[PDB]
RNA sequence: AGACUCUGGCAUGCUAACUAGUUACGCGACCGGUCGGCGUAACUUCUUAGAGGGACAAGUGGCGUUCAGCCACCCGAGAUUGAGCAAUAACAGGUCUGUGAUGCCCUUAGAUGUCCGGGGCUGCACGCGCGCUACACUGACUGGCUCAGCGUGUCCUACGCCGGCAGGCGCGGGUAACCCGUUGAACCCCAUUCGUGAUGGGGAUCGGGGAUUGCAAUUAUUCCCC
């Protein structure tokens, strides 16, 4: 079985990469070929908005912004690992894509 | 060496006053194959004392609202007004700018003293850095005046402009506009 | 006053063409529009037969500045 | 009257294609879209309307809210009443006049007079 | 009205066939990434959803 | 001394395979030659009476350069700032119908094909033409 | 099947201001004087373990007019991350 | 018997390598003396003029500049072949004919070898650009 | 370069005062109805060299400009390149010089008056009929 | 206030990439050079984005109530950018027209509620504010050349065919550093023509035709050609 990848996405850093060392420590200790988290861009979404809620103001706006990291783990194993693997280490905030061959 | 345009050698120019030795530019360590090194020369006092003086010129040169950022279009113009120089003066074109900048240079100059509506002059000396600076642009808005609105080319209209100055003949606009500045200065004293 | 030129050649700028421009020591379209009163495209047009004559050296040739210098 | 080459009588009894084929580009996208049901409703009462009508006396003003019709050369001579947004309006239906719309003829606002103007 | 003409104009182009899914009102809508949100009701909701002014 | 395409003078080299095809016969000439534009950004007419083959050539390098590319690619070239008189200039992409039938043209004369994976490329035979024009003009300009 | 509601008990009480500022709403609805009701809310999350408070209730308090009332004890910290 | 550096400025970005050869200079195929640029051609020529082509007789530099404007990039094409040859004679040459050539290229100009500092200012709202703002009346 | 001894000055062709002191390609958009772009179609067509003055021509040349003009589509001229597409009246793809430019014109204003059209009103009462906004300009020409 | 947080300049040290790139080898193709033209060995310099480091008035010389600190210089990527957040006390500042926020209310069945048809918000003698084009030669036309960055996209679009353009047809990819895209952008760079002329500068106004979006372009919606 080859060509298994997991795709870790989440909001902030400070809780992708706390789960992101954690499922490549898991293969490590059943001695599989791992391959590194390659780190696939941070996607701002930008909207700018006025902040005067009747338009009277100074002209004055706000650049709210989301920040999307993105994470890709690539793993050479038979699928019942995989599973075994990303079940244990839940973690809120923090999803994870599965696509199997 | 290191010549103006590869072809041109700046060692062979000599400054004639000494209010404008240290002030000036490039005598045997400025030199540079073109203008366009894109330094900073704005970024502290008395920075500008140290750029060569055909930075000077091509900077100066490019003030319009049409051709305001554009630098390249620019460098081409200054060299063939000094291919042009060069073919009329017999000579090194660089020496041309240099006994031209001194016979255009301002050396006294009014000062705005009372109230708004009514000025009341007072004369006062221009300083060496500022006698440097008035020189170019004064050259160069005759230039544009004149080839913004006759048959003759932005360079054959500097060169021609610049040798003037440089013979202080009172047909050039360089040699001209020292003259109410310092005549308005004699009225006062 | 106002600015009326010829487009083609006169008999006199004809003339003019032979005798004096190689002693200008400045050769320019803007040279020759001023003083023989003729359009610059003109001047232009004489001054490329003026070097396939072979009486005219070429410094610099450009978009808008063409500088010509006698010979020798 | 001649319509690009065409006199009235070759204009009233040809085909709906080739009435395309006459008209110019948006009437022939308007012709190629489709006229509507409730445009399909207004062909059918004009229709009764001239029918009804005596040989010397021009058929009745029928009114319609429609001023985005394109006028056939069947509409000719019929009179109908086009709604201007408050009333509505007498409008001559000439053989000229088959290649414009029906809304340019009600005219919608009245023509601008000019007074002394108040502390402007 | 009429049934057969209570919603006769179609309802798929135009700015009328979208509304604020809080406040309902059309003026001022976010339909950029599929937020189809007020401008006015996007400052209430925007720490919540997940919107952080970093800079 | 390998005389390449990317070592000869752009300008130079299309200015000297123009003539090229002019002693060769052999080129599709189109109806609107002495007629259209060559852009929708365009309002005068090109003053050359041979425009087509120097596009050929301008087209024939392009493929040269980065093949894999069809007539849209062309259209994104030869593009530029479409004054809207009053209204500020925008960018503008040129026409795509002349780059088709020079394109489709050049199937006629042998050096393009139409690749499995895209649009147009060049042929290993017109390689030759090519580094044959750029040996002839680099050696007149190093010669004389 | 698919969701799986449960209702739990927050750490802190007092400490967290989302569950207390429902609180002051519903003293106020009940028919307490305002600042009576907003001592208790502020002496309960001053003693729950908090650094520093602040309560601003706004509107017709003892008028037609519109007076703002504030409340602060403790430290704030206004700006800054 | 290879190094490899890049050059920048305000977003371009030239990588050169130096591999050991026979003095072929060439920017992504095409010659030194053959950018689009023909009078900043001049400023692309000044560090083989202050360095001698004896230095350069063994040296093969690719140009791999990808980014930035039509100026932006002949720096850093500049900065590539300065700081690469600089590297080159670095890690293989004794350290004093690098020095010297530093020596050299510092005294001719600074930003020959070290990268500018200043890139674009973000624009703010209630202005055109970065610091200038829009138009305002009085009564 | 030549002295042209047979240099006729100024043209009068179609009564329309043409320099000839020009270029023969923007010579042409002198005349009402005709533009730089039909002009210069008209003289490809033609095969007249663009380096050419207008003044330079010859009788032929001159007679062969006016026929070409007159009727282009036998010409090689395209049906897109004319003033006038497909008319009311008669539906001919025709050019239209400067004599016809007027009174075309003036048949054109007269039609729409006729007809009582929001653009013939328009048209008559001298404010803008492009649907254009005069609130804040037409100052010029009106009081 | 500062500190803070985000962004920018620096790391040839670290982390690791077949959804990024280079080098080598081989395969070609052309004349030892070029390939964005093809595949596996490495590899992280270029590209990504995470940790850690780095810059402090640090060192030097003057000034100094020789304190606090101020001018100048070496070395350094930087002797230092740009924003976010922003105290106490206030304003009869704007918003009931952003809310299923809202108190007193007015109306509530030929309704101030809902929906539909059409018009109007854009109507023009004139005035006041932004903004965009220009006044030409440092310019315009045409041909050739040649470089980005945010950042969208289930609609974005590649490619092939018909058309002069606007457009139309077919077959694809992309729910996305995988495709558009190596985003062959403009100003700018070279060459031609125009040469001071309300001139080809500049396109306001006006006719005719064509195509698209939409139930509906009449009040020219746009876009294209004389
Ligand atoms: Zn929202």
């Amino acid at each position: 079985i080859h060509r298994i990848r997991i795709t870790l996405t989440s909001r902030n850093v400070k809780s992708l990469e706390k789960v992101c060392a954690d499922l490549i420590r898991g293969a490590k200790e059943k001695n599989l070929k791992v391959k590194g988290p390659v780190r696939m861009p941070t996607k701002t979404l930008r909207i700018t908005t006025r902040k005067t809620p009747c338009g009277e103001g100074s002209k004055t706006w706000d650049r709210f912004q989301m920040r999307i990291h993105k994470r890709l783990i690539d793993l050479h194993s038979p699928s019942e690992i995989v599973k075994q693997i990303t079940s244990i280490s839940i973690e809120p905030g923090v999803e994870v894509e599965v696509t199997i061959a | 060496d290191i010549k103006l345009f590869g072809k041109w050698s700046t060692d062979d120019v000599q400054i004639n006053d000494i209010s404008l030795q240290d002030y000036i530019a490039v005598k045997e360590k400025y030199a540079k194959y073109l203008p366009h090194s894109a330094g900073r020369y704005a970024a502290k006092r008395f920075r500008k004392a140290q750029c060569p003086i055909v930075e000077r010129l091509t900077n100066s040169m490019m003030m319009h609202g049409r051709n305001n950022g554009k630098k390249l279009m620019t460098v081409r113009i200054v060299k063939h007004a000094f291919e042009i120089i060069h073919l009329l003066t017999g000579e090194n074109p660089l020496q041309v700018l240099v006994n031209a900048i001194i016979n255009s240079g301002p050396r006294e100059d009014s000062t705005r003293i009372g109230r708004a509506g009514t000025v009341r002059r007072q004369a006062v000396d221009v300083s060496p850095l500022r006698r440097v600076n008035q020189a170019i642009w004064l050259l160069c808005t005759g230039a544009r005046e004149a080839a913004f609105r006759n048959i003759k080319t932005i360079a054959e209209c500097l060169a021609d402009e610049l040798i003037n100055a440089a013979k202080g003949s009172s047909n050039s606009y360089a040699i001209k506009k020292k003259d109410e500045l310092e005549r308005v200065a004699k009225s006062n004293r | 006053d106002k600015l009326n030129n010829l487009v083609l050649f006169d008999k006199a700028t004809y003339d003019k063409l032979c005798k004096e421009v190689p002693n200008y020591k400045l050769i320019t379209p803007a040279v020759v529009s001023e003083r023989l009163k003729i359009r610059g495209s003109l001047a232009r047009a004489a001054l490329q037969e003026l070097l396939s004559k072979g009486l005219i050296k070429l410094v610099s040739k450009h978009r808008a500045q063409v500088i010509y210098t006698r010979n020798t | 009257f001649t319509y690009r080459g065409v006199d009235l009588d070759q204009l009233l009894d040809m085909s709906y294609e080739q009435l395309m084929q006459l008209y110019s580009a948006r009437q022939r996208r308007r012709l190629n879209r489709g006229l509507r049901r409730k445009q399909h409703s207004l062909l059918k009462r004009l229709r009764k309307a001239k029918k009804e009508a005596p040989p010397m006396e021009k058929p009745e003003v029928v009114k319609t809210h429609l001023r985005d019709m394109i006028i056939l050369p069947e509409m000719v001579g019929s009179m109908v009443g086009v709604y201007n947004g408050k009333t509505f309006n007498q409008v001559e239906i000439k053989p000229e006049m088959i290649g414009h719309y029906l809304g340019e003829f009600s005219i919608t606002y009245k023509p601008v007079k000019h007074g002394r103007p108040g502390i402007g | 009205g009429h049934q057969q003409l209570y919603w006769s104009h179609p309802r798929k182009f135009g700015q009328g066939s979208r509304s604020c899914r809080v406040c309902s009102n059309r003026h001022g809508l976010i339909r950029k990434y599929g937020l189809n949100m007020c401008r006015q009701c996007f400052r209430q909701y925007a720490k919540d959803i997940g919107f952080i002014k970093l800079d | 001394p390998g005389v390449t395409v990317k070592d000869v003078n752009q300008q130079e080299f299309v200015r000297a395979l123009a003539a090229f095809l002019k002693k060769s016969g052999k080129l599709k000439v189109p109806e609107w030659v002495d007629t259209v534009k060559l852009a929708k950004h365009k309002e005068l007419a090109p003053y050359d009476e041979n425009w087509f083959y120097t596009r050929a050539a301008s087209t024939a390098r392009h493929l040269y350069l980065r093949g894999g590319a069809g007539v849209g690619s062309m259209t994104k070239i030869y593009g530029g700032r479409q004054r809207n008189g009053v209204m500020p200039s925008h960018f503008s992409r040129g026409s795509k119908s002349v780059a088709r039938r020079v394109l489709q043209a050049l199937e006629g004369l042998k050096m393009v094909e139409k690749d499995q994976d895209g649009g147009r490329k060049l042929t290993p035979q017109g390689q030759r033409d090519l580094d044959r024009i750029a040996g002839q003009v680099a050696a007149a300009n190093k010669k004389h | 099947g698919s969701v799986e509601l449960y209702a739990e008990k927050v750490a802190t009480r007092g400490l967290c201001a989302i569950a207390q500022a429902e609180s002051l709403r519903y003293k106020l609805l009940g028919g307490l004087a305002v600042r009576r009701a907003c001592y208790g809310v502020l002496r309960f999350i001053m003693e729950s373990g908090a650094k520093g408070c602040e309560v601003v209730v706004s509107g017709k308090l003892r008028g037609q007019r519109a007076k703002s009332m504030k409340f602060v004890d403790g430290l704030m910290i206004h700006s800054g991350d | 018997q290879s190094v490899q550096v890049f050059g920048r400025k305000k977003t371009a970005t030239a990588v050169a390598h130096c591999k050991r050869g026979n003095g072929l200079i060439k920017v992504n195929g095409r010659p030194l003396e053959m950018i689009e640029p023909r009078t900043l051609q001049y400023k692309l020529l000044e560090p083989v003029l202050l360095l001698g082509k004896e230095r350069f007789a063994g040296v093969d530099i690719r140009v791999r500049v990808k980014g930035g404007g039509h100026v932006a990039q002949i720096y850093a094409i500049r900065q590539s072949i300065s700081k690469a040859l600089v590297a080159y004679y670095q890690k293989y040459v004794d350290e004093a004919s690098k020095k010297e050539i530093k020596d050299i290229l510092i005294q001719y100009d600074r930003t020959l070898l070290v990268a500018d500092p200043r890139r674009c200012e973000s624009k703010k709202f209630g202005g055109p650009g970065a610091r200038a703002r829009y138009q305002k009346s009085y009564r | 370069l030549v002295i042209p001894e047979k240099f006729q000055h100024i043209l009068r062709v179609l009564n329309t005062n043409i320099d000839g002191r020009r270029k023969i390609a923007f010579a042409i958009t002198a005349i009402k109805g005709v533009g730089r772009r039909y002009a210069h179609v008209v003289l490809r067509k033609a095969d007249i060299d663009l380096t050419k003055r207008a003044g330079e021509l010859t009788e032929d040349e001159v007679e062969r400009v006016i026929t070409i003009m007159q009727n282009p589509r036998q010409y090689k001229i395209p049906d897109w390149f004319l003033n006038r597409q497909k008319d009311v009246k008669d539906g001919k793809y025709s050019q239209v010089l400067a004599n016809g430019l007027d009174n075309k014109l003036r048949e054109d204003l007269e039609r729409l008056k006729k007809i009582r059209a929001h653009r013939g009103l328009r048209h008559f009462w001298g404010l803008r009929v492009r649907g254009q906004h005069t609130k804040t300009t037409g100052r010029r020409g009106r009081t």
